[PDB]
């Protein structure tokens, strides 16, 4: 109704619907620490918020006055309680407040409380049909939003709609292959559907991952990916992948392409490889390279890792 | 001369292999802004020119703790925080506190103590576990017995109790969510005052186990893409349940060393993101609780006089982009002047300064030897010596329990 920058905006100890109640002061103490100087309109609203949260007041006024607080403040977690709490006593249109959530998230899509508060809504209506579209819309504006991959991983799965994911992660990679978010909730779709176990899709995977990293060599996330999928599986036994890899070296080199053969002869090492010497070696070298040249800002954990290896496949 | 400056470091910089997209875009624009900042540094030096601005520091945090402008409405539901993240920026900036502030913190917190336990954002606001940590640290901070005094111990507990759920989480507050961090503040508060039941925790060191995923990191809940902020939480709530080795800790370790900017200096809060001073503790909080985990599994291969990570360039990046002239610490370049990051820029650097492994001590102070700040215990982020002093005081007092709990089990009137 009444905006708060309306020209004809009211305080509500103004308002002749609010005139019953005593609007309760918030009470820092005789002297204040973290004091907030609040402005005239926050302090009112506010004030009349403490007197119908004291009186648990279940009213469409104090419905209405807690859009007002969330505006000043959509960080307060207590106001939106009381809204939910509101919106069941007064058995709220929840499709209403859908559209109220839908406009404001889009208004503040970071602030969690936000989320939160359409998570409930969906459960409530139980109907996740708008969803997918909406966070997909909000996902334009920032493709890395935290909450909105959140809620998008919760719809999916408490709704089981995994259908079309996996063509979704497709579209924006496509839209930007260096999204990490993408690339996780690309994990994330295949691990619950069919996993990784089923060697034909760890194949197409690895294929695929391969063919990104050839495109933008220095894309972390593809690099990240790869070793994802594989590092629990054991790198070196692997012999097809190692020679892909080094086939790369030439013009398509990397930190990231030098990290992972380390972590290929490493494991070579753990398997009681044949040759130890000729691989420590081989990983000790790359580890010098990575500390001294490569990877200096990391200097100190490749000096870790060179260490390790001698520490445990020595003399 | 300093890292950042060195003429080979112009090699570090972002090779978007031609292929531009919006990541490499905002990741180049950076890296733009920082070598200007990093080229300003190159250029002029007749006197040491790498130094904490302790005095503006001390000037914004002192108003700060009394009373904050407008701009700060959005906090009204975050007051303990802002007690924190000031009195731990002071802390670390070695002020002491006033026995009048003191006081009047305590007693501010006390009006944000709910009746049925836990602290909310403000007076007479729900209670919730991330202003309950804030302002138990903030108590522990201040130190007396005054501050300890507040927490209603007993109420605490109902209070983690009505958020444990069965699955090992916590709600951030009743009727809300949860996340690694919640299950980090019922973490850090419990073993502080010394609340910890036999059961309060089950499941918990499992359920944040399931959080870490394929990059070695950890998300806010299972499935999550790995962030800085829920790492941090996750592996230092283990380290409280002493459960750390529930992770895979290689994979953590390789995810947060390559969380550090390669040019910046500074660190990411996840891949393929830009970089922001607030993680400077977030991230590399993780690498002394890396070390204490891998140290007591006797790995041999652990260095006896540095974190794994760069200190030196995150320290550069600390001082050179993240102060503001007016006061304060930022996320980067004209970016973000506000509590928060000034607490945490502070708290990163001062990890980044003190290294201390069993007797091994070894300090890395970049700039001026002014620059040393108090050093900062990497699970609570509070001082080593604030952290000693309550647990020992806590321990004083027995651990709450519910009597009804543990009496016989009764089902006839006839036998009252
Ligand atoms: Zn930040």
């Amino acid at each position: 109704f009444l905006s708060l920058d309306s020209p004809t905006y009211v305080l509500y100890r103004d308002r002749a619907e609010w005139a019953d109640i005593d609007p309760v002061p918030q009470n820092d103490g005789p002297s204040p620490v973290v004091q907030i100087i609040y402005s005239e309109k926050f302090r009112d609203v506010y004030d009349y918020f403490r007197a119908v949260l004291q009186r648990d007041e279940r009213s469409e006024r104090a419905f209405k006055l807690t859009r007002d607080a969330i505006e000043l403040n959509a960080a307060n977690y207590t106001v939106w309680h009381f809204r939910r709490v509101l919106l069941r006593s007064l058995q709220k249109d929840l499709q209403e407040e859908m559209n109220y959530i839908i406009a404001i998230i889009e208004e503040q899509p970071k602030n969690y409380q936000v989320w939160h508060h359409r998570r409930v809504l969906v459960e409530w209506l139980k109907d996740p049909s708008q969803e997918l579209e909406f966070i997909a819309d909000i996902l334009n504006q920032d493709a890395k939003n935290y909450h909105a991959w959140q809620h998008r991983q919760w719809v999916i799965q408490e709704f089981r709609l995994w259908d079309n994911e996996l063509q979704y992660v497709d579209q924006l990679l496509k839209e930007d292959v260096r999204n990490n978010s993408v690339w996780n909730q690309r994990h994330f779709v295949i691990s619950n559907t069919t996993g990784y176990s089923d060697r034909a899709v760890l194949e197409r995977e690895v294929q695929y991952t391969l063919e990104m990293i050839k495109l933008v060599p220095h894309n972390e996330s593809a690099w990240n990916y790869l070793k994802g999928i594989l590092q629990d599986r054991g790198l070196s036994r692997y012999p097809n992948l190692l020679n892909q890899l080094l086939d790369l070296q030439p013009s398509h080199s990397s930190p990231y392409l030098i990290a992972f053969l380390v972590d290929i002869y490493e494991d070579m090492l753990e398997n009681q490889c044949d040759n130890k010497e000729d691989i420590l070696n081989k990983a000790l070298e790359l580890c010098e390279i990575l500390a001294k040249e490569k990877d200096t800002i990391r200097k100190e954990y490749w000096r870790y890792i060179g260490r390790s290896l001698q520490s445990k496949h020595s003399r | 001369p300093l890292y950042s400056l060195r003429p080979e470091h112009a090699r570090e910089r972002l090779q978007d292999d031609s292929v531009e997209t919006v990541t490499s875009i905002e990741q180049a624009k950076v890296e733009e802004k920082i070598q200007e900042v990093f080229s300003s540094y190159k250029f002029n030096h007749l006197v040491p020119r790498l130094v904490l601005q302790r005095e503006k520091h001390f000037h914004y945090l002192k108003r700060g703790l009394r009373q904050l402008t407008d701009a700060y409405e959005c906090l009204d539901a975050s007051r303990p925080w802002l007690c924190y993240w000031i009195l731990h920026s002071l802390e670390l900036l070695d002020e002491p506190i006033p026995q009048i502030v003191a006081t009047d913190v305590c007693q501010f917190l006390e009006l944000c103590q709910s009746p049925d336990g836990g602290f909310g954002g403000g007076p007479g606001q729900y209670p919730h576990l991330a202003p309950t940590y804030a302002a138990v640290n903030a108590l522990c901070i201040i130190g007396t017995e005054e501050a300890y005094n507040v927490i209603n111990r007993e109420k605490l507990l109902q209070y983690l109790y009505s958020l444990k759920q069965p699955d090992g989480s916590f709600l951030m507050h009743v009727g809300g969510e949860v996340d690694v961090r919640s299950a980090y503040c019922a973490a850090s508060v419990a073993s502080l005052t010394n609340i910890i039941t036999p059961d309060l925790f089950e499941g918990t060191a499992e359920w944040i186990a399931r959080c870490q995923n394929w990059e070695g990191g950890i998300g806010g809940v299972p499935g999550m893409e790995a962030h800085g902020g829920y790492t941090f939480c996750g592996l230092a709530a283990l380290v409280i349940l002493k459960k750390e080795r529930s992770l895979n800790l290689k994979s953590l370790l390789q995810w947060v060393t390559s969380r550090q900017m390669r040019f910046e200096g500074g660190f990411q809060g996840r891949c393929n993101k830009l970089v922001d001073g607030c993680y400077s503790f977030w991230q590399a909080g993780l690498l002394p609780l890396l070390h204490r985990a891998l140290h007591a599994q006797g790995d041999p291969a652990l260095s006896m006089s540095h974190w794994m990570f760069h200190q030196q360039a995150l320290q550069e990046y600390i001082l050179m982009c993240c102060q503001c002239p007016a006061g304060g610490l930022l996320d980067k370049p004209g970016k973000s002047r506000d509590f928060y990051h000034t607490c945490y820029c502070l708290s990163g650097l001062s990890i980044a300064q003190h290294f201390g492994s069993g007797a091994m001590l070894h300090d890395v102070v970049m700039g001026v030897p002014e620059n040393v700040l108090q050093p900062t215990h990497p699970v609570y982020n509070i001082g080593p010596d604030k952290v000693i002093q309550a647990t020992t005081h806590f321990l004083q007092k027995p651990v709450p329990g519910f009597e009804e709990c543990e009496d016989a089990v009764t089902s006839d009137p006839a036998t009252d």
